Formats: structure tokens, C-alpha cells, sequence
């Protein structure tokens, strides 16, 4: 099963989800559909803004220097390396031409953002893509939540039959269990 | 490739299949690939000499193995579309594969292919009772494609509708505002096939495109269709009213239908993930120089989703 993850700025909920489907022996790739990447600041109307050109080590060592000590107990330092040790920068959505079973939205803005790009890109094999959006709040702990929840969903996936045919049955039991709503869409390659 | 500059070609072939079937697992399919390319692209004079030896892999119990088939059969009338005389019985056996993956896989071929066939009929300067039979099958094939939307197997049925609507806009004109992608500008359409063809009838196949198009506009207003299947469809219609503005108006019908009768069966997220479906599809047709004739009706449409006016005019002309 190829698997992407995407958030707005393929820092937190796409790459604690990246991490987890990863160790546990998914093929996976991630992304943001953001026009820039954001990260917190010292008040939540204050973010620090960069080019997703920007590597995770460029970010680490501005910070690094901006306020170690704010930026060590927000976490985001350790995010930032954690983040290094997967791959070195963030990546953007719209500029890969890359081929998934399942792309998993982490909120509806994003879900647009693929779902516009997709459609808009002219289809040469009419083989469907699944899109579906789980809304994950941008901050650590509901990333890590969000996170295991689509590795559930992965590994219910993983053991159907029929993918296509069981996934909205799936959703369904999902949206029930987890009281979260489970857009869910096709696109065409 | 180690002393391949010293080898024929055929002689690589040959060791490389034999190879492939020293393996028994799915990394038969990298060795079979190079078989491919090397009879293919490198040197298709040994395409008809080393055929049977791949098409002998359909009968391999690997999933993946059987796609490849597909797939090889798909390229290699591509590259020579006479093959299709003793390789359609295969593909149309293989649609009818236990397993949905290669029936999927299958359809897709059946896209590309279709229209490739047609063109051989059209340009065909004599035709032969094999051919005639030949076509006899490429269109059964479309026709038991077609009655694929009635298929239990959602997936099955989504991808009947890309087939379905691949027919639709190889069986139509291209016209002044067709909006014709950049892959496509040489595939065959209505308008390229001569009035006195001496076999392919251009009215026989104005017909079975419309009916093929009103299969599709039934299947839509169908009381169980799937989320799924329904924003499918949606997509579908609008590449075909973009591609053959004079289906718009059709189109058009379907969406204001659709909308104002949502199919009841669909879960709460279901009913969103599609009226975002819609939206998304009529402001691509907005956008279409041809929706001029239907923009008060497409608005109207957009403002009961909820579009704000701004948003609208964003996608005007």
C-alpha cells in the first residue's frame, strides 16, 4: 500500500504520520499543499514564515539562534531534527508527479488544495487515486493522535480484500469509532 | 548489459525468458519489462516472433503477473495494431478475470485501446473478414464494459465509467471550442471519419455514442450509486462537456438533477465529499468558453452550494 500524508506545511501532522507508517513498514511519502511553511512563534498571531525551498536544518538553526530557549520547550526544535532525520527539507504537493493508492488529507483546506491540483492535471491512464481527509489540529499531541489513527486506517486497509470496494464501508466504521469525519474522493492519474 | 554489445538481440530475448521463468516470485515481472522494451522499442521485428512466449504469462497465478500481460498487450498494439487479430480473445479473457485488480487493470487497457482499433478500421485501405471480426470483438468488449456499471463491485464500476467516458468522446465531433488535451490532439473522433466509409457507418457510431452517454446520465440517477461512482461521473461529465460542448447542455441537466435530488443512500460525509464534487465540476465549466449559454443556470447552482460571488467571478472567463 503507497501511502501519502499531506498537511499545510509538511512539519508536524504529515511528518509525525510520515514517521509512524514508515517504522511500521508502509511505503510513504509526505507533503504540504501551503503557499509557505509555518511554524509557531512567541505569541500564536506571531508564526515564523519560510520558503518550503528551506531545509528542516536551515529552520533548527534560525530558531536555534532566534530563542533556543522558547523554541527547545515548545518542542518544535526536536520536531525540526526529528524531522531532518527523515528527509532534509519539506515538500510540496503540487510540485511532485508521484503515484499513490491512498492520499491522506489532515484538514479540509488541505483536501481541497490536493483534490483542485489533481483534477486540474490531465489524466493519461485513468487510474484512481483514493483522497481521503481526516481533520488533525496543528499542534503535537493531536498530531501524534492523528497519526496512529491513520496508521489504523492504513492497517484496516492494508488487510481488505478489495480496497476500493470495502474502503467506504471502512470510512464508515471509522467515522463511528472515532466520532471524526472521513471526507473521501477520487482522482485520476 | 556485460558483452551486450556482442549479442543479437533475439538471442538476449531469449535468455532473458528464459530467466523469467527460473523466478517465482514477482521479480519476474523487472526481467519480463526488459523482454518488452527490447521487442517493443529496441526491435519490433521480433514482436510477432516472440509474442506466445509472453502471452503465455496469463496464465501465471501472480495478480501482478497478469497486469504485466495486460499491460504488454496494451504496448504492443500500440506499436503494431494488426496484433490485435490474435490478442483480443486474451485481453477480453482477461477482463474476465477472477480477480478485480486485473479486471481493472483490463478496462484501462480497453481505454487506450478502443480508439487505437477504431483508427486502424478508418484508415484501413482493405479490410478483411478477420478485421471484421476483429472489430466485431473490440466492440463487444466496449458493450460488455458498458454493461460493467451494473457490476456489485464499486471499484469495477468506477472504472466502467472512465471507459464509458473515453467512448463518449471518441464516438462525438471535435467542434470549434473543444478543449482538447495535449496527449490526444492526433486520437480519432466522429468528425475524422469519412460520411462513404465502405465499413465503419458514421451514423451507427453517432448512436451508440449517445447511447452510451444516456447510459451514463441513467446510471447517475440510479437510487444505490456510491459516493464514489456519483462524484465519478460528475468528473466524467465534465471532461465530456469540455471536451464536446455540445453535450453541455446535458451535462447541465444531469448537475441541476443531481442537485436537486441527492441520492438518498449516501452517509452524511458521503453527501459532502459529492456537493463538493459538484461544486468543484461546475466551476470548471464556468470556466469553459461554451458555458455562456448555461451561465445564469450554473450560478444559480453555485450560489445555493454556498459559493461565495467573489469566488464565482474568479472563474469567469
Amino acid at each position: 500500500l503507497r501511502v501519502a500524508v499531506v498537511s499545510s506545511s509538511n512539519q508536524n501532522r504529515s511528518m509525525e504520520a510520515h514517521n509512524i507508517l514508515s517504522k511500521r513498514g508502509f511505503s510513504v511519502r509526505s507533503f504540504g499543499t501551503g503557499t509557505h511553511v509555518k511554524l509557531p512563534g512567541p505569541a500564536p498571531d506571531k508564526p515564523n514564515v519560510y520558503d518550503f525551498k528551506t531545509t528542516y536544518d536551515q529552520m533548527y538553526n534560525d530558531l536555534l539562534r532566534k530563542d533556543k530557549e522558547l523554541y527547545t520547550q515548545n518542542g518544535i526544535l526536536h520536531m525540526l531534527d526529528r524531522n531532518k532525520r527523515i528527509k532534509p527539507r519539506p515538500e510540496r504537493f503540487q510540485n511532485c508527479k508521484d503515484l499513490f493508492d491512498l492520499i491522506l488529507t489532515c484538514e479540509e483546506r488541505v483536501y481541497d488544495q490536493v483534490v483542485e491540483d489533481l483534477n486540474s492535471r490531465e489524466q493519461e491512464t485513468c487510474q484512481p487515486v483514493h483522497v481521503v481527509n481526516v481533520d488533525i489540529q496543528d499542534n503535537h499531541e493531536e498530531a501524534t493522535l492523528g497519526a496512529f489513527l491513520i496508521c489504523e486506517l492504513c492497517q484496516c486497509i492494508q488487510h481488505t480484500e478489495d480496497m476500493e470496494n470495502e474502503i467506504d464501508e471502512l470510512l464508515q466504521e471509522f467515522e463511528e469509532k472515532s466520532g471524526r469525519t472521513f471526507l473521501h474522493t477520487v482522482c485520476f492519474y | 548489459v556485460p558483452r551486450g554489445s556482442h549479442m543479437t538481440t533475439s538471442e538476449r530475448v531469449v535468455d532473458l525468458l528464459n530467466q523469467a521463468a527460473l523466478i517465482t516470485n514477482d521479480s519476474k515481472i523487472t526481467v519480463l519489462k526488459q523482454v518488452q522494451e527490447l521487442i517493443i522499442n529496441k526491435d519490433p521485428t521480433l514482436l510477432d516472433n516472440f509474442l506466445d512466449e509472453i502471452i503465455a504469462f496469463q496464465a501465471d497465478k501472480s495478480i501482478e503477473v497478469r497486469k504485466f500481460v495486460i499491460g504488454f498487450i496494451e504496448e504492443a498494439c500500440k506499436r503494431d495494431i494488426e496484433l490485435l487479430l490474435k490478442l483480443i480473445a486474451n485481453l477480453n479473457m482477461l477482463l474476465r478475470d477472477e480477480n478485480v485488480n486485473v479486471v481493472k487493470k483490463a478496462i484501462l487497457t480497453m481505454t487506450q485501446l478502443y480508439k487505437v482499433a477504431l483508427q486502424w478500421m478508418v484508415k484501413s485501405r482493405v479490410i478483411s473478414e478477420l478485421q471484421e471480426a476483429c472489430w466485431d470483438m473490440v466492440s463487444a468488449m466496449a458493450g460488455d464494459i458498458i454493461l460493467l456499471l451494473d457490476s456489485d463491485n464499486d471499484g469495477i464500476r468506477t472504472h466502467a465509467i472512465k471507459f464509458v467516458e473515453g467512448l463518449i468522446v471518441t464516438l462525438s465531433p471535435r467542434m470549434a471550442d473543444s478543449e482538447i488535451p495535449r496527449r490526444q490532439e492526433h486520437d480519432i473522433s466522429l468528425d475524422r471519419i469519412p460520411r462513404d466509409h465502405p465499413y465503419i457507418q458514421y451514423n451507427v457510431l453517432w448512436e451508440e455514442g449517445k447511447a452510451a452517454l444516456e447510459q451514463l446520465l441513467k446510471f447517475m440517477v440510479h437510487p444505490a450509486i456510491s459516493s464514489i461512482n456519483l462524484t465519478t461521473a460528475l468528473g466524467s461529465l465534465a471532461n465530456i462537456a469540455r471536451q464536446r460542448p455540445m453535450f453541455m447542455s446535458e451535462v447541465i441537466q444531469a448537475y441541476e438533477t443531481l442537485h436537486a435530488n441527492l441520492p438518498p443512500t449516501l452517509a452524511k460525509s458521503q453527501v459532502s465529499s459529492v456537493r463538493k464534487n459538484l461544486k468543484l465540476h461546475l466551476l470548471s465549466v464556468l470556466k469553459h468558453p461554451a458555458s455562456l449559454e448555461f451561465q445564469a443556470q450554473i450560478t444559480t447552482l453555485l450560489v445555493d452550494l454556498g459559493t461565495p460571488q467573489a469566488e464565482i467571478a474568479r472563474n469567469m472567463p
